[PDB]
RNA sequence: UUAGUUGGGCACUCUAAAGUGACUGCCGGUGCAAGCCGGAGGAAGGUGGGGAUGACGUCAAAUCAUCAUGCCCCUUAUGACCUGGGCUACACACGUGCUACAAUGGAUGGUACAAAGGGUCGCGAAGCCGCGAGGUGGAGCCAAUCCCAUAAAACCAUUCUCAGUUCGGAUUGUAGGCUGCAACUCGCCUACAUGAAGCCGGAAUCGCUAGUAAUCGUGGAUCAGCAUGCCACGGUGAAUACGU
RNA sequence: GCGAAGAACCUUACCAGGUCUUGACAUCCUUUGACCACUCUGGAGACAGAGCUUUCCCGGGACAAAGUGACAGGUGGU
């Protein structure tokens, strides 16, 4: 409908958040400058409307590419040869925090017992 | 404690409705000392009871406040049995402290909306001898009356 | 299952300290159904005058043993400390079950 | 024109009692702006209805301190005291009603050691 | 129109010499304006008590400050030299306007 | 220097590259200035940087620049558990 | 390592960032109050003794 | 008057020096006395509330690393200087805390009420710039005068509709700000995006008797910069104690 | 969430490399007596090589150097 399926009975400001790319900022931001107020559920735009919307959209970062592009930074720092590109083979914190304890939205969960 | 009795907290009546149950009520639906959150929530009760019922507010409180406060329960203690559930005779102010605390354990799970709504239609229950805490105090008379012989 | 916390002061922590500890403090599990999780924790020293003192502390589910003992050799030590802890063991099955 | 002076917590309130109507004014405000809920309004309001003086007197009131809770206590106490200062008549009924005893409930000192005023560590036995 | 500030750790020495200005000044015929006490101004210092070990245990001392004013509207020159040539005991500060 | 004053470079290592211009090329150039920046001017250079106990190479490839140096140096030594 | 300390902590180092600051009587780094130039122990044996003006035990 | 501002007054709060005041003192009962219970007057009644205060001694308890000292040891090094790293590692285990798991809530806009503190190699306002962290500027101030500093919960409106979501915020990519000669190992903060576990937590276990527990903010020491830690301050503010 | 009322360098006491030897720190003898600073070159820096002065202050003192010696120096141990 706009690139990627979105909820009906959200109203639009809630619902162009689930575009990889796009968050309650931008979207209050693209519905304010085309124009439709950030109260209409989606089930009730015209096709005017939505037809506006869709170029407006489409000229910023869209979920499509937004992934290989941050994939490709990652492969970047990674196969050159830095410490960040270290941490992300080994799957550590890449930010400097410590990891005696408290390393686990990375590391998975508590493994088995040594 | 171990000296001595002591003397309780006179609650003052609160104001509009001018009754003492209905502040010791304030205070249990209260939570980290937010006063104001619980008082909205009572008196929306109170009101949204006589728009839906056509009776007195307090009238509805006191008929289903008769029906919940149990008069014998099990107490675990010596005499009769080491620990054999001896059933014993709430005194006179035990009374409404259960009857408060089962009140509003059970209107805090009643689940649809607001609990604004869930403390009034549990007073509409117990008005009539039906909903939760309604079954709590019968089922509490029940293991009361089990134990005939332990007295 | 059992985890130790081993100390020792003016020694160094060697590999048959620590399997002698390991399997003397584990024939405790003997006295339980259910073998307990709790951490035992043990701390070795030696004097100059060849001297040795263990203590030794097991926070049970509804008990506490604790136990010091000092003697020529710090195995003998902990041999008696071993000794000591059924001890404890013994004396807080037989007052439970008396209290029943 | 008569004075009086209410403390609590850490709030002052001066009270002043004039004969009048009744209309209560708070800091150059209105007495429904000022302390807007409604239930916080008749403390104010109990010394004036321990006896029945309820529209006698206009007060005019100046208060400092505390939150919107104490200095309704704090001016409470002065208007008793001020109504006693009106009338050398009205004591037994309001130290009847122990509505002249200042309260001498403060907020309590820290202590070292101790996470607040009583509350101690967490410790552990396993 | 001068403005006396005095400032003591103690206010027992602080008082008497306090006083004793006011007495040299209007014996000398000056108009003035009685000592004001000003707020006090105290730290606290908490210092761990023992030397290595027990960060449960603390001592904490203190250091209080007292002031005080004195104002004088129409002086003469007697007062001026009779209160500059005046001597307080050391342990006070006297910030002469 | 994180902010817009500009970027850090210290000199006595911007001596050297600089001075590293010719086309022999092969000074590998010694260094423990691990906190400088890498500059375009690098490019092609290799420098050995100190990381704690010896100076390792690295080889300043065209997107290597703008990190520092110290990042491709590691100083703790892991294996596994 | 302790004499000399004191001695290059009264020099004047490469830059104003490395300056520090450590007991006057005693040579401890840690816990040293500016208002004294004395750590938490040259503080409390030597108020005691009633050398520091103006300070006393608190009791408020 | 832009309004305690301006002239004017210390009447009331307020600051702080000297006093009064509470001592079972009086009354009724009891006992024979110490004392016990009840009542009166009073702001306060039974050491009013809270601090400081820690007997002889026990644990050969802790500190030769705050300091001092006996004996031993090294003295072209076990003494001294410089740069870079390390104390910040990571298959795991234990202790103390912070934030959540939403509707007594989330989000947006309006608006009111404090106590205690710090400031001259220092605090740093108005004004303009920037969505924001912040930049430019220089007013006043050696401070009951000026600044940090229009407290947040609370209250009134609108919206969301019981979902792993308009809950939660971890983790990560990009672009910036401040301090510092320097921010990769290794700082704090901001903007856009990403959006994890988590739906009240087994056996067990801790804290608290009234302005306490709970909850919400504020200040300070260390400090160029860095606290969810430590020490203090107030705002709202409960339940229960039959009994050993 | 203990010494630590606050580890990027310093703190720092640990490691790698480069360095010094009456010495980084004090009493003490000889003499020059202000050495000190500061500018440039070389080095990661400690440090070397030059240049400018040294008006020491009033025989005494403050500090320094040059070799000079008895000596210091240890966050080494219990
Ligand atoms: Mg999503
Ligand atoms: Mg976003
Ligand atoms: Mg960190
Ligand atoms: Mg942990
Ligand atoms: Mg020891
Ligand atoms: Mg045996
Ligand atoms: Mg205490
Ligand atoms: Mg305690
Ligand atoms: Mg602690
Ligand atoms: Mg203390
Ligand atoms: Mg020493
Ligand atoms: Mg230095
Ligand atoms: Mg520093
Ligand atoms: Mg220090
Ligand atoms: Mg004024
Ligand atoms: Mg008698
Ligand atoms: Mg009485
Ligand atoms: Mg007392
Ligand atoms: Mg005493
Ligand atoms: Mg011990
Ligand atoms: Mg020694
Ligand atoms: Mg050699
Ligand atoms: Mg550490
Ligand atoms: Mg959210
Ligand atoms: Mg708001
Ligand atoms: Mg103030
Ligand atoms: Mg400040
Ligand atoms: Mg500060
Ligand atoms: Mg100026
Ligand atoms: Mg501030
Ligand atoms: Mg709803
Ligand atoms: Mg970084
Ligand atoms: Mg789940
Ligand atoms: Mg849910
Ligand atoms: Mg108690
Ligand atoms: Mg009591
Ligand atoms: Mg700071
Ligand atoms: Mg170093
Ligand atoms: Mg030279
Ligand atoms: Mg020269
Ligand atoms: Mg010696
Ligand atoms: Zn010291």
């Amino acid at each position: 409908i706009a690139g990627v399926d979105v909820p009906r009975e959200k109203r639009i400001v809630i619902s162009l958040t689930y575009i990889y790319g796009i968050g309650k900022q931008t979207a209050k931001e693209v519905l304010a400058e085309a124009g439709v107020s950030e109260d209409t559920r989606t089930r009730d735009l015209t096709e005017e409307e939505l037809g506006k919307i869709r170029e407006i959209l489409d000229r910023i970062k869209v979920e499509g590419d937004l992934r290989r592009e941050v994939n490709l930074n990652i492969k970047r720092l990674i196969e050159i040869g830095s410490y960040r590109g270290m941490r992300h083979r080994r799957g550590l914190p890449v930010r400097g925090q410590n990891t005696k304890n408290n390393a686990r939205t990375r590391k998975g969960p508590s493994k088995t017992v040594a | 404690p171990r000296k001595g009795p002591v003397a309780k907290r006179d609650v003052l009546p609160d104001p509009i409705y001018n009754s003492k149950l209905v502040t010791r009520l304030i205070n249990k639906m209260m939570v980290d000392g937010k006063r104001g959150k619980s008082q909205a929530i009572l008196y929306s009760a109170f009101d949204i009871i006589a728009q839906e019922t056509g009776k007195d507010p307090m009238e509805v409180f006191e008929q289903a406040m008769k029906n919940i406060m149990p008069l014998l329960e099990v107490k675990a203690r010596r005499v009769g049995g080491a620990n054999y559930q001896v059933p014993i005779e709430v005194r006179a102010d035990r009374r409404s402290t259960l009857g408060l605390r089962w009140l509003v354990n059970y209107a805090r799970l009643r689940g649809e909306k607001t609990m604004e709504v869930r403390v009034a239609r549990e007073i509409m229950d117990a008005a009539n001898n039906t909903g939760a805490s309604v079954k709590k105090r019968e089922d509490t008379h029940k293991m009361a009356d089990a134990n005939r012989a332990f007295a | 299952m059992l985890k130790y916390n081993i100390r020792g002061e003016n020694i160094e922590v060697t590999e048959p300290i620590r399997d002698y500890v390991e399997k003397k403090i584990d024939k405790l599990e003997r006295y339980f159904t259910e073998t307990p999780d709790a951490n035992v924790h043990v701390n070795l020293k030696v004097y100059s005058d060849k001297n040795a003192k263990v203590e030794v502390t097991i926070p049970l589910p509804n008990l506490v043993l604790r136990a010091e003992e000092t003697s020529g050799d710090l195995y003998a030590s902990i041999d008696l400390i071993v000794d000591k802890l059924e001890r404890q063991i013994r004396k807080h099955k037989t007052k439970v079950n008396r209290k029943f | 024109q008569y004075y009086g002076t209410g403390r609590r917590k850490s709030s002052v309130a001066r009270v002043r009692l004039v004969p009048g109507d009744g209309k209560i004014v708070i800091n150059n405000r209105d007495w429904e702006d000022y302390i807007p809920f409604a239930a916080l309004r008749e403390v104010i309001k109990q010394p004036l209805v321990a006896t029945e003086t309820l529209g006698n007197y206009d007060v005019l009131v100046n208060v400092h301190g505390g939150g919107y809770t104490g200095q309704a206590g704090a001016i409470r106490h002065g208007v008793a005291r001020a109504l006693l200062q009106v009338a050398p008549e009205y004591r037994p009924a309001l130290k009847s009603a122990g509505l002249l005893t200042r309260d001498p409930r403060m907020k309590e000192r820290k202590k070292y050691g101790l996470k607040g005023a009583r509350r101690a560590p967490q410790f552990s036995k396993r | 129109k001068i403005r006396i500030r005095l400032k003591a750790y103690d206010h027992r020495i602080l008082d008497q010499s306090a006083e004793k200005i006011v007495e040299t000044a209007k014996r000398s015929g000056a108009s003035v304006s009685g000592p004001i006490p000003l707020p006090t101004e105290k730290s606290i210092y908490t210092v761990l008590r023992a030397v290595h070990k027990y960060k449960d245990s603390r001592e904490q001392f203190e250091m209080r400050t007292h002031k005080r004013l004195i104002d004088i509207v129409n002086p003469t020159p007697q007062t001026v030299d009779s209160l500059m040539r005046l001597d307080l005991p050391s342990g006070v500060d006297i910030e002469i306007k | 220097r994180s902010l817009k004053k500009g970027p850090f470079v210290d000199d006595h290592l911007m001596k050297k590259v600089e001075a590293a211009a010719e086309s022999e090329k092969k000074q590998v150039i010694k260094t423990w200035s691990r906190r400088s920046t890498i500059f375009p001017t690098f490019v092609g250079q290799t420098i050995a940087v100190y990381d704690g106990r010896k100076h390792v190479p690295v080889y300043v490839q065209e997107d290597m620049v703008g990190h520092k140096l110290g990042e491709f140096a590691p100083t703790r030594t892991y294996r596994g558990h | 390592a302790k004499k000399s300390m004191i001695a290059k902590q009264k020099r004047t180092p490469k830059y104003a960032v490395q300056a520090y600051t450590r007991c006057e009587r005693c040579g401890r780094p840690h816990s040293v109050i500016r208002k004294f130039k004395l750590c938490r122990i040259c503080f409390r044996e030597l108020a005691y003794k009633g050398q520091i003006p103006g300070v006393k035990k608190a009791s408020w």
